[PDB]
C-alpha cells in the first residue's frame, strides 16, 4: 500500500512497483495454504 | 493443560462439525463481512465455501483442503503451482513458542465461549485472544494483538448455526469463482519458524527471477523475496497493512546487490532482522 522511505537513490517508485505485489502474494498464498482457518482468506479478501 | 485441550479441540473442530455462519473481518482501513458454509461429508472430507458479503463477490470453495475455485481478486498473485496446501494446522508444538492459557469466559454470537490467551514467549511474534465456542470448539472471535496489547485485527462471527449441515445449493459457487529450490537461505529465524515453501517467480517489472521463501511457526507466517538490483542504488522501504508488515532492505553482494523484502504477520523488528539475515547459497 503506502510505501514509505526517503532520500537515498532508492525511489519509492522502484518500491511502488514491487512492494504491493509482494504483499498481495504473501497474503493470497497464506489464504490457499490448506489451513482450516477462515482468517487467511479474510485477510486476502480485505485487499 | 485445559488450554492445551481447548487447542486440541479447536484443531479438530473443522472435521467434527457442519455449520453455517457470518463473520466480520476488521483491520485499520478495512471492514468486511463474510459468509461460510462448511459441511463434513460422510467420508469425513470437509467441503467449504466462503463468500464476501459486502462489495465485490469474492469467493473460494475448498474440498478437503484443496481449492476448487477462487475469485480473481484473491488469486492474482498465485501461480497454479502455488495452489498446494503446504500443511495441516498442528497445535502440538505451538506450546514451545506461545504460552497457552484460559483466561475467562465470554459470550460471542449469542453463544458461551471460553477465552484462550495465546501469548508469545518472545518478542518475535504476535499474540492472539481466542474465544472458542463451548459447544464445538470453533473460534467465535480472534483478536491479534501487538506488543503493546493494541488490536491489529478483529475476526468475529456474528451468527453461527452449528450441527446443521448446509444444503448442497449453498456449497455451490457463483460464476465469479474461477475453477482452478532457490539458492538463498536465512541465517536467522526466530525460534520455531521453519521453511514451508521455496520457489522462483519473475519480477513484476523486469525479466529477472525473484526468489521466494516462506516461513511459519504454526501460527504466524512471513514470506521473503530476493530481487536483483543490477547495481541500482535503491534504499530501504517499509509499509504496513493491518497486521501485515513489509520491510525491504538492500543486501550488498558480489552480483550487483539484491533487494530483500520480508512480508508477514510479525513485528517490524522481526521482519527487519530476517531481511538483514538473508544470504546466498555458496559453492
Ligand atoms: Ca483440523
Amino acid at each position: 500500500p503506502q510505501v514509505i522511505t526517503n532520500s537515498s537513490s532508492s525511489d519509492t517508485r522502484w518500491h511502488e512497483q514491487r512492494l504491493p505485489i509482494y504483499l498481495r502474494q504473501h497474503v493470497q498464498q497464506s489464504a490457499v495454504s490448506g489451513t482450516e482457518s477462515a482468517l487467511p482468506y479474510a485477510r486476502a479478501a480485505s485487499l | 493443560a485445559d488450554a492445551s485441550d481447548w487447542l486440541n479441540r479447536l484443531a479438530e473442530a473443522d472435521r467434527q462439525n457442519s455449520f453455517q455462519g457470518t463473520f466480520v473481518y476488521e483491520r485499520n482501513g478495512s471492514f468486511s463481512t463474510h459468509e461460510i458454509w462448511h459441511r463434513v461429508e460422510s467420508d469425513g472430507a470437509v467441503r467449504e465455501r466462503l463468500l464476501q458479503l459486502d462489495g465485490a463477490r469474492q469467493e473460494v470453495v475448498r474440498v478437503d483442503g484443496r481449492t476448487q475455485c477462487i475469485s480473481g481478486g484473491l488469486a492474482d498473485q498465485l501461480a497454479d503451482a502455488q495452489l498446494w496446501p503446504v500443511r495441516k494446522f498442528d497445535p502440538s508444538q505451538l506450546a514451545s513458542w506461545y504460552d497457552l492459557r484460559l483466561v475467562g469466559e465470554s459470550r460471542v454470537a449469542g453463544r458461551p465461549a471460553v477465552v484462550l490467551a495465546v501469548t508469545p514467549r518472545d518478542q518475535h511474534r504476535y499474540g492472539f485472544e481466542l474465544h472458542l465456542d463451548r459447544d464445538t470448539g470453533l473460534p467465535l472471535k480472534s483478536l491479534l494483538l501487538n506488543e503493546k496489547g493494541q488490536l491489529l485485527e478483529r475476526f468475529q462471527f456474528t451468527q453461527l448455526n452449528t450441527g446443521a449441515a448446509p444444503a448442497e445449493d449453498q456449497l455451490q459457487a457463483g460464476a465469479e469463482c474461477q475453477v482452478v529450490t532457490v539458492a538463498w537461505r536465512s541465517e536467522w529465524l526466530p525460534p520455531g519458524f521453519t521453511l514451508t515453501r521455496s520457489f522462483m517467480r519473475r519480477s513484476p517489472v523486469t525479466p529477472d527471477p525473484v526468489a521466494c521463501l516462506t516461513y511459519g511457526d504454526g501460527l504466524a507466517r512471513f514470506s521473503v523475496f530476493i530481487e536483483p538490483l543490477h547495481g541500482a542504488m535503491v534504499g530501504d522501504a517499509r509499509s504496513q497493512l493491518g497486521p501485515t508488515v513489509v520491510v525491504s532492505k538492500r543486501l550488498q553482494t558480489d552480483d550487483g546487490g539484491q533487494m530483500v523484502t520480508v512480508v508477514g504477520e510479525v513485528p517490524l523488528g522481526t521482519a527487519e532482522r530476517v531481511a538483514l539475515s538473508i544470504r546466498p547459497e555458496a559453492a
